[PDB]
């Protein structure tokens, strides 16, 4: 069985805190060492500061020590040694290392074992790397290690290079021995035997934690709480709270993140990381429900709690067929998209069980219809559509369209240099418009209405996604790699949240939906149309129906 | 190099071809003699290990067991040298026991096939009993153990 | 300026992007082509370095695919003498960095393998070729000369990088920088004002420092400059080319300006160096190069000559051999050491790992030799050369 | 050839003074080659330097022998240079845009020597537009088009 349902991809090396019932994995994709309960209740992000290629680890639950440690292949190669809560974090090995790829503990002796597959040695020092010494060094045996093991007076290591597991002894490396001879990609290895793990007495299993306890050496309870991301641990520091604060949901190629809106935390863990997916370009998010959503080839939309759970595939092409950009609307649970192959815009109700999806605008051939539409929001409340086209060469000109949310009413609110278009985001409270022009390398400002057209941000080489919160605008720059936050009403005050992101994509703020706004003609008339409602201006709601029926 | 390969050992003249070494070799490469110790060393690049023996070859001592297609070796000082037909270098070992097994090459565009030791200072020097006219032979000599040994033309018959 | 003659160029940055290696003028109303742009087949340009006085450009092209490409090669700006200088003894990886010694005509190159680099040196126009330092902890990639100072700068972007300085021989390194660099992908040194900078693309920073490390200054920082990929300095002028932005920009080289950076080239693809083609850059005269004892004759070296500081006499090295006595002239070497068939040479290595110079120069012999016993009576190497599959000789 | 002269797109002659402009492709520039004598020479005239007077990707360009005038049409580049019918004199000097906006997939440019005005043709809005020579008087001349492509004015004849 799977121990997580969501995908936690690259896991190097897993540890199990067998005293404390947890688990220890360094997940090589986020470039964190993450702890879990073993069953997986509660994942949380352990180390991520200076922590580049976090491969090997080991733990030591027994209560004089309580200790952990891992090795790091990056930049400044090293290995570390923390207390298992997290804290007093320092650098035992920093010299003669180039490639720590495996790491093992011996719990009597109190030595840790590790190797270098560039350096070809089998070095062990003591837990505060006082006392250093080798025992296999300057030999063709060890090639390319990966990982280590202990029982007894005997050392065993898989050696990638040479295929072959290969034993010896654990203090001068003589009687050297081959286990096994042919292995495909030997990579861990491990002793299972009971004498691996010394029983020892649990402080956990009397603790008053909410969601996770971890081993401290810090005393006197020599244990502490965790709080899983997007938490905040009370002052009575044996409960946790639920944090309810806005964060910017980064997505990236192959990755996306909850960057905290508050430009001084620097630590990527505003929520659980989707991990995985595959050209990843806009995010939604449904509030009520946690979830977000985001959409991955081929034109597909998944969805995930922001505490990584229930990842699944809410809609596949084969039913609900292929889509690029999301916009949700949370009044009338209905997510529209657009669709790259058809160039059309949809929507699909979110609520009930059945999925119904029809097309709300398509290439007409006129100037009014969608080209080739490339970010699209919606206004709940007000019943409005918009969504910007980049225009085809069929006669549709690269434009900021807008209609109703029953695919009527359109027109052509802004036009003109709006070469590349890029998305566009609406800010509700002020009924404005905020779009991308990359070919201008501009962020331009301007009314629901097709008034009062401002150049909001000068000087940008690929802005990709915009978000406005507050009084803040958020973008981010593929080829600067940058994420900034400038005034919304200005753009002055530039702040640098994040530099040097590979593959920066499109983001979205993770803000509380209105309540006091909550209400249009579909929540006020819910049940009354038989497939698919759509709110309209006024408070008015229209019925439509999904693809292949017709409205009686 | 034939099946079950052998170490065999005769004079300068060949008086007693008897094979020193016979068993747990299959590809025979890289012969060399530690002239100051008496011993005989060689690799096998099937076996992938360098040994160590007598010159009788009662004892055999395995002094590198890691090798990748090892094909040549020399010995000189307290280092075996040998060369790898896989990585392309040359490496050097302990005699004795090969602790410092390290790389005295980069990776060489090519295989090395054979190296030899220059000893441009005295070698194994050794009174020649073939100087004093032929070693008392009329045709070719060889200068083998316990006085010389007279050699003749394969080519004819004598 | 008489509005009718011709004359090339002489002063001009070449641009080094990956598909073809191309001049621009410094003015920036002049959009003419300084240089006939070096293309074709197989042309991946890692760095570009240029001999003034010789009037050639030199480049390293790299190629993992095919090992003939990876070559240093030099052509003059009139795009007509093209000559691969180096194809034989390029690593894995490749050649990663080219720094010339106009004044002493030596070429030096960090020939990158899988898991080592050399900083080897070429004596240009011969085939004196000695691999000056082998180091495997270490990640010598982008190397730059001074001459006149006397000193060898190279960038390090492995694991623990840093800036490194040595002599023109690498015998005393020391650290310039050592904090607050990632990966120092290019490098430059100002020959006016005894400054070496640098750019990195990962921590997005331009800095400079003096040769004797002292003041550590950031020219530029920021959001902006995303991936600096080559830097030079000419006058009061950094030109550097940014691989995302795809621009050669240029701004003053002191530090605390604020003025934004000029444009030269824009919509350029995969921008990987920049060099400065004056004379001013490489300047000659005695005085100018401190009294270089290299200048002349070599220095009277048969095979390598070295400036190193302080010591006003030319030393010498010799890429094979060992020097004599007379300290200009290399002979065989006398030492005991080893000798080793490769499949079309017989070379020669010393006993000692550290020194690097072959006992006698590599000689290449017919297809296949499995042997090697040397004679010193008469000074000769018998060797089984198996011409063919059936065809043996001795 | 691609290797004396360098690679070329689009063609416009100088019939009074033998040079041939181009388009080269790849640099992204406007080039002059020389009919006249027997040695080509080829120099880039007008270059992508940054500013918006720059060339970002031109597609047809003409020229004027008798009054030193060359217009071309560039379709832009997302570096910041706007799609535009841009003009300058036949050495590379004094670049200026005369028209731009609503140039969407801009076609090949002419020019009508006798009435000093420019035909050029907009794919995406499927129009062919006249203009003056000194960015004044833009007005469209057909409607309704798919993909135009050439463009020639002869006479009293589009
Ligand atoms: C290696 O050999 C090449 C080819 O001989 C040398 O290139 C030559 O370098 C000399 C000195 O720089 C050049 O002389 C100069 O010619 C220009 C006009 O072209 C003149 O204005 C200068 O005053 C000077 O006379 C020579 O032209 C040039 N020839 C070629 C084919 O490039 C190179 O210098 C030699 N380098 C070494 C290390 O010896
Ligand atoms: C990371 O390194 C920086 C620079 O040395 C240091 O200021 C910071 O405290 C370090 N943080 C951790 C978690 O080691
Ligand atoms: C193991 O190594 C020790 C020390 O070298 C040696 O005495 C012993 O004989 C060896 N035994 C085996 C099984 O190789
Ligand atoms: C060997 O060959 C040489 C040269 O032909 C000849 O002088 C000599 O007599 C031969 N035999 C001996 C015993 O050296
Ligand atoms: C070599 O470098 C050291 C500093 O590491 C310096 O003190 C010494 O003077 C240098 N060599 C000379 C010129 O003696």
């Amino acid at each position: 069985r799977v121990v997580f349902d969501s995908s936690i991809i690259l896991t190097e090396t897993i540890a199990i805190d067998w005293v404390g019932r947890n688990l220890y994995w360094t997940d090589y994709a986020l470039e964190t060492i993450e702890v879990s309960k073993i069953d997986g209740s509660h994942r949380t992000v352990l180390i991520s500061k200076n922590l580049t290629n976090p491969r090997g680890l080991a733990l030591d639950p027994r209560m004089n020590e309580h200790l952990l440690f891992w090795s790091d292949w990056g930049h400044h190669p090293r290995i570390e040694r923390a207390s298992m809560d997290g804290s007093m974090r320092t650098v035992i090995v920093q010299d003669k290392i180039f490639w720590p790829c495996g790491l093992t503990i011996d719990y009597p002796n109190r030595l840790l074992y590790f190797m270098d597959s560039y350096l070809d040695y089998m070095d062990f020092c003591d837990y505060n790397g006082h006392h250093r010494r080798q025992v296999i060094a300057s030999d063709l045996i060890i090639r390319h290690p990966y990982a280590l093991t202990l029982f007894e007076d005997s050392v065993y290591w898989t050696d990638r290079a040479t295929r072959r597991v290969m034993r010896a002894n654990k203090w001068h490396g003589g009687n050297q021995s081959v286990v096994m001879y042919n292995i495909q990609w030997p990579l861990g290895i491990v002793a299972v035997h009971p004498s691996k793990q010394p029983n020892s007495v649990n402080p956990c299993a009397f603790s008053r934690c909410s969601h996770l306890c971890l081993l401290s050496s810090q005393g006197p309870h020599f244990y502490s709480c965790v709080c899983p991301s997007g938490w905040s641990l009370s002052p009575d520091l044996l409960n946790c709270l639920r944090d309810d604060q806005p964060f910017l949901i980064t997505v990236r190629q192959h990755i996306i993140f909850g960057i905290s809106l508050n430009p001084e935390v620097k630590s990527n863990d505003a929520m659980v990381p989707i991990a995985g997916i595959q050209n990843g370009l806009d995010v939604e998010f449904d509030d009520a429900e946690q979830y977000i959503y985001w959409v991955e080839n081929p034109g597909e939309i998944h969805r995930v709690k922001t505490d990584g759970t229930n990842r699944t595939v809410f809609a596949s092409i084969s039913m609900v067929g292929p889509s690029m950009n999301l916009a949700l609307d949370w009044i009338s649970r209905n997510l529209y998209s657009t669709n790259p192959r058809t160039q059309s815009i949809e929507v699909l109700t979110l609520h009930g069980d059945i999925r119904y999806r029809k097309t709300l605008i398509a290439n007409d051939g006129t100037a009014l219809g969608v080209g080739f539409p490339i970010g699209i929001t919606v206004d709940p409340a007000r019943g409005k559509l918009y969504w910007s086209d980049q225009g085809t060469d069929s006669g549709v000109p690269a434009k900021i369209a807008s209609a109703n949310m029953d695919g009527t009413s359109v027109k052509t609110l802004f036009t003109g240099n709006l070469e590349h278009l890029e998305c566009v985001t609406l800010d509700i409270e002020e009924q404005k418009l905020y779009w991308a022009v990359t070919g201008r390398g501009v962020i331009e400002r301007g009314n629901v209405d097709g008034t009062d057209r401002m150049i909001l941000v000068h000087q940008l080489s690929h802005p990709w996604g915009i978000a406005v919160h507050d009084s803040f605008l958020y973008y981010t720059d593929e080829q600067y790699e940058v994420i900034e936050r400038v005034d919304k009403a200005t753009g002055a005050n530039k702040i640098v949240l994040r530099d040097n992101v590979p593959n920066l994509r499109g983001l979205q703020v993770y803000h509380r939906r209105n309540a006091a706004e909550s209400s249009n003609g579909c929540s006020n008339n819910m049940n009354a149309c038989q497939q698919i409602c759509l709110p309209v201006p006024g408070g008015l709601f229209s019925c439509a129906c999904a693809t292949g029926f017709k409205l009686n | 190099w034939d099946t079950h390969a052998k170490i065999e050992r005769a004079t300068l003249g060949g008086n007693f071809r008897v094979p020193i070494v016979n068993s747990s070799l299959v590809m025979p490469s890289g012969l060399t003699l530690d002239y100051e110790e008496d011993l005989l060393y060689w690799v096998d690049a099937s076996l992938q290990r360098i040994e160590r023996s007598t010159l009788t070859g009662v004892d055999r001592e395995v002094i590198v067991n890691a090798a990748v297609h090892a094909f040549g070796l020399t010995l000189y000082g307290q280092y075996i040298y040998w060369t790898d037909l896989y990585t392309q270098r040359i490496y050097r070992a302990n005699k004795y026991d090969g602790s410092g097994q390290i790389a005295m090459t980069t990776n060489l565009l090519s295989q090395p096939r054979g190296i030899n030791t220059v000893v441009k200072n005295q070698k194994q020097q050794c009174n020649n009993p073939c100087e004093q006219f032929n070693g008392g032979c009329s045709h070719i000599c060889a200068p083998g153990p316990n006085g010389a040994e007279c050699q003749c033309p394969h080519e004819g018959n004598w | 300026p008489d509005n009718r003659s011709c004359s090339p160029y002489n002063s001009f940055i070449v641009v080094s992007m990956l598909s073809a290696i191309r001049g621009f003028s410094l003015e920036l109303s002049d959009h003419s082509e300084t240089m006939v742009p070096v293309a074709g087949q197989g042309r991946n340009a890692l760095h570009v370095d240029v001999d003034v006085s010789s009037g050639f450009i030199y480049w390293c092209d790299f190629s993992s695919s095919v090992a003939s490409d990876n070559a240093i090669r030099r052509i003059k700006p009139d795009g007509s003498s093209l000559m691969n200088i180096v194809t034989h003894g390029i690593g894995e990886n490749g050649v990663r960095g080219i720094a010339v010694d106009w004044v002493a005509g030596n070429l030096y190159f960090t020939n990158a393998f899988v898991s080592e680099t050399l900083i080897e040196v070429l004596r240009i126009n011969t085939t004196y070729r000695r691999v000056l330092l082998k180091v495997t902890v270490d990640m010598p990639r982008h190397i730059v000369v001074d001459p006149k100072n006397r000193y060898l700068f190279w960038a390090d972007y492995g694991q623990r990088p840093k800036i490194e300085r040595s002599f023109l021989d690498c015998t005393n390194r020391t650290v310039l920088v050592s904090e607050g660099i990632v990966t120092p992908r290019g490098l430059a040194v100002d020959r006016s004002d005894g400054y070496v900078y640098w750019v990195d693309d990962s921590l997005d920073i331009i800095a400079r420092i003096r040769i004797n490390g002292e003041n550590s200054e950031v020219i530029r920082y920021g959001s902006r400059y995303p991936t600096p990929y080559g830097i030079t300095v000419f006058e009061n002028s950094i030109i550097w080319v940014d691989r995302n932005l795809k621009k050669i920009f240029q701004a003053s080289k002191e530090p605390e300006n604020t003025e934004p950076p000029t444009v030269i080239r824009d919509n350029i693809n995969w921008l990987r160096d920049v060099t400065i083609f004056d004379k001013q850059v490489q300047p000659r005269s005695p005085a100018e190069v401190n009294n270089n004892p290299c200048l002349e004759n070599n220095g009277g070296c048969s095979h390598l000559c070295f400036a190193l500081p302080g010591l006003h006499t030319p030393k010498c090295d010799c890429a094979f051999g060992t020097l004599q006595s007379d300290g200009k002239n290399c002979a065989i070497s006398t030492e005991n050491f080893l000798i080793f068939a490769l499949s079309n040479s017989l070379r020669s290595l010393h006993l000692d790992p550290e020194n690097h110079s072959p006992p006698f120069q590599t000689i290449n012999v017919e297809r296949t030799v499995m042997s090697l016993d040397y004679d010193s009576v008469s000074d000769r190497i018998y060797f089984t050369q198996n011409l063919a599959s059936g065809v043996g000789q001795i």
